[PDB]
């Protein structure tokens, strides 16, 4: 039962790269349907496929090739990336089509970024800055700050650990990423969380706090040729423990 | 050409009213659609309109004039998880979907005990920065970009600890400049009269 | 399940005169469902160049279809229309009466 | 304007025989074919020239792909039909759905369908639900009459945008469509007085016999409207002689506003 699945999440492609975006469905429909979302403009459908064993495009179907493999999947293929196809890409579904009254079902979306050289991708640092002493006796509260910097392109997951669990509570992130160099166009970027606990958690010296972001970036069959360290999908994080 | 209006952003207060309006011109008219997306996530399906009048769902009615081409989206009693993006989009004579650019909604939260502050966190052995949060503000106040490229300040946010009940506005700021400091992070931003500022250590 | 006889009818396109050009026309109608058989008949025999429309749909769910074919009456020739259905036993023949 | 009419059918079949299809779909304007579509082709098509003159290629491809999908569900639903009725061997399926713009500027619109050509669901669009003519029909009813949005959009379908489209292809269409072709008409003997007209357009054309200035019809012949292959049509009435006392027998025609009297001597 689980509506739209589409893979992957993130990707990062160098010009003239290919890649495949994977699309099912587990709830009987007919139709499906891709779409990009790029910033100040409706969805744009690519291609669809209004039943199974038939497809046609939308209105931005150039670069793009989709196959319905069968009535559950519905893959779409960039032959050769451009930079100009860097977007969020929605798979979406519907019982049929040609009706009027019929809503659509969307995956979860997938980020892509087209890059002319991938020496521009980096991963975040990550540091845990502990709370004010003064914010403590003013408020009876204590807020942990986490700051990601230095990271391209924005494909990352800020999640903060308590005690080895993941928390929720007393959260908040940026929803966007600050870019560090407003005028540039590949501009590396920023993004804080903050935590926020009661004074008398933070001052229990077991509690252990740690923030951690993923970041999604090169795998093993990208090139690197620079002389840093090759920008691969890992984990970073920063740790901190409660002070009595 | 075919076309869907609707504004770019609104911003409104928790538990006030708004109403978000979507005009249309098509070629011809299958019904409009709602949806909600949440920043980061899928659209998901609010409503469906196709003859007039207005329909509720919970806290949401959807309202439709045909002949004057028109919808809105009505959500009452706002809470903070209303914050979204309200996409528009209306089936035409051969039932292809024309979407409009989405409506970022705002929601400003109901500080019911503001205590402006700006503190400076403790520095973290790893790293160069000096960090400052604006914190415990108002929700009309606004929190202004750095004016000085070596000075990253992010925008407030919302932050919710359920077990309380309480809720607080904050924003950080951050640089590894050798004069930078708490007392000064924030300039650029019309801040409150009160903001307390905690004395340095000696 | 109610199945439903064609009515046949046979006609020439304009009021017939002997030595002038015409078309034979065949009207099968009110039929149902939908597979049916339409030959053209001259003389008894099945003449060969013989046009049809596309199978059409009346309101009442039944279908129908016009045959057709050029033709010149004279006194000596006769003509008719030869339909099958699942509803008759034989093919059933109706001749051509001016 | 004449009164005019859309519609589209549905024929769907459950076990053709071998090389017939089992769906087609075919549009009309009056009694004109405008457009056509069968699972063997798997293409939408113009029927009349005029249709393809004036409606582009992305009308076509896209008509195509929806009438792909058309044809999908109603293989779905006649397979569903035919499980619930416990039926084996080939049975039909059968959709038309329409609008007609009446002289007077009123409109009318229609969805219904049809299991082995009888009628099984009919639309109500104005009481907004489907009336059944039997349980199977009722199990379908419940089903559809949950989707109350469904029915809204039909209702909108039936009422504007048909309205709309049969406004579209009359103009398209109006060298064909808005003609008018008077009737010939002849009285003969045969004992019995045919009265016959041909060579008119539009179909509708109503003939009768008068005895002595008054209407018999019960005892008049009618004949049915017949095309004759050329785009006008012909048809006749006839009625019994009385041996046995002098009347004077007239036949009278009315088409498309003209009225005409053939009196026999
Ligand atoms: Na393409
Ligand atoms: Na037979
Ligand atoms: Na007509």
């Amino acid at each position: 039962n689980a509506g739209v699945t589409q893979t992957p999440k993130f990707q990062v492609l160098k010009t003239g790269q290919s890649m495949t975006l994977q699309c099912a469905q587990d709830m009987n429909h007919n139709s499906m349907y891709w779409y990009r979302q790029d910033p100040g403009m409706g969805l744009r459908l690519i291609y669809y496929s209004a039943s199974e064993g038939t497809t046609d495009k939308g209105e931005v179907p150039n670069g793009y090739n989709v196959s319905r493999l069968n009535k559950r999947e519905f893959s779409l293929r960039l032959e050769s990336a451009a930079p100009s196809q860097t977007s969020v890409y929605f798979c979406a579904s519907s019982v049929w089509t040609g009706e009027g009254s019929g809503e659509l079902f969307f995956g979860e979306g997938s980020r892509l970024t087209v890059l002319e050289d991938l020496k521009n991708v980096f991963p975040p640092e990550v540091a845990v800055f502990e709370p004010s002493e003064a914010e403590i006796s003013h408020t009876q509260k204590a807020t942990l700050v986490c700051l990601a910097t230095g990271f391209y392109p924005d494909h990352v997951e800020l999640s903060w650990w308590v005690n080895g669990k993941e928390v929720h509570s007393g959260v908040c992130t940026d929803p966007q990423p600050l870019k560090e160099q407003p005028a540039l166009n590949d501009s590396r970027y920023a993004l804080s969380s903050r935590l926020r606990v009661s004074a008398t958690f933070w001052q229990n010296p077991r509690n252990h706090f740690r923030c951690q972001v993923q970041f999604y970036g090169l795998s093993e069959n990208d090139e690197w040729t620079q002389d840093r360290a090759k920008p691969v999908t890992q984990i970073v994080s920063a740790e901190a423990w409660g002070r009595a | 050409g075919q076309n869907i209006d609707q504004p770019t952003e609104m911003t409104a207060t928790e538990g006030a009213i708004v109403q978000i309006n979507c005009t249309y011109q098509t070629s011809g008219f299958n019904g409009l659609f709602w949806y909600q997306q949440h920043a980061g996530e899928a659209p998901t399906f609010l409503s469906y309109n196709v003859l007039d009048g207005l329909e509720e769902k919970g806290r949401f009615s959807s309202f439709l004039s045909r002949s004057k081409g028109y919808s809105y989206l009505l959500l009452k009693e706002l809470q903070m998880k209303d914050s979204a993006s309200y996409l528009c989009a209306v089936k035409d004579s051969n039932y292809q979907l024309i979407w409009g650019a989405g409506t970022k909604l705002i929601i400003k939260p109901d500080i019911q005990n503001p205590d402006p502050a700006v503190y400076q966190l403790r520095d973290s052995k790893s790293s160069d920065k000096s960090v400052c949060l604006f914190t415990d503000f108002d929700s009309q106040t606004n929190v202004s970009q750095s004016k000085d490229s070596d000075v990253y300040i992010t925008d407030k946010c919302v932050l919710d600890m359920r077990s309380m009940d309480f809720k607080s506005n904050s924003a950080v700021a951050w640089s590894n400049k050798s004069d930078f400091a708490c007392a000064n992070a924030f300039n650029n931003s019309i801040i409150p009269e009160d903001t307390f500022f905690p004395s340095p250590e000696s | 399940m109610i199945q439903r006889t064609p009515k046949i009818q046979v006609y020439s396109r304009h009021p017939a005169e002997n030595g002038k050009s015409n078309f034979l026309n065949c009207y099968v109608s009110g039929f149902h469902p939908s597979d049916i058989e339409v030959d053209l008949l001259k003389n008894g025999e099945r003449i060969e160049k013989v046009e049809h429309s596309d199978l059409s749909f009346s309101k009442d769910w039944s279908f129908y279809l016009l045959y057709y074919t050029e033709f010149t009456p004279t006194e000596k020739d006769e003509y008719a229309c030869r339909v099958n259905h699942v509803t008759l036993s034989q093919p059933k023949i109706v001749k051509w009466d001016r | 304007m004449r009164t005019h009419s859309l519609r589209y059918f549905r024929l769907g079949v459950s076990d053709p025989i071998h090389g017939v299809p089992e769906f087609i779909s075919v549009g009309y304007v009056d009694s004109h074919p405008i457009t056509t579509y069968d699972s063997v082709t798997r293409q939408k098509e113009p029927r009349a020239p005029w249709m393809a003159e004036n409606l582009a290629p992305d009308h076509w491809e896209r008509y195509t792909q929806l009438l792909r999908g058309w044809q999908q569900m109603f293989k779905v639903e006649l397979k569903r039909l035919q499980r619930h009725y416990n039926h084996s061997g080939s049975h039909t399926y059968q959709r038309m759905i329409g609008c007609e713009l009446l002289e007077d500027g009123s409109t009318t619109g229609f969805l219904q369908y049809a299991y082995d050509g009888q009628d099984f669901l009919i639309f109500n669009k104005d009481t907004l639900s489907w009336l059944a003519v039997d349980n199977v029909a009722h199990t379908i009813k419940q089903a559809w009459e949950a989707n109350q949005h469904e029915l809204l959009y039909q209702k909108n379908w039936l009422e504007e945008e048909c309205i709309a489209w049969l406004k579209r292809f009359l103009e398209y269409g109006k060298d064909t469509l808005q003609r008018t072709e008077p009737p010939l008409v002849r009285v003969n003997r045969k004992t019995a007085l045919f009265c016959k007209a041909h060579g008119f357009y539009p179909p509708e054309i109503y003939m009768t016999w008068m005895k002595n200035g008054e209407e018999i019809v019960q005892e008049i012949d009618y004949g049915d409207i017949l095309p004759s292959g050329d785009g006008t049509y012909q048809a006749w009435a006839s009625i019994e002689l009385d041996p046995q006392s002098s009347n004077l027998y007239s036949c009278h025609v009315e088409h498309s506003g003209v009225h005409m009297v053939l009196q026999v001597p």
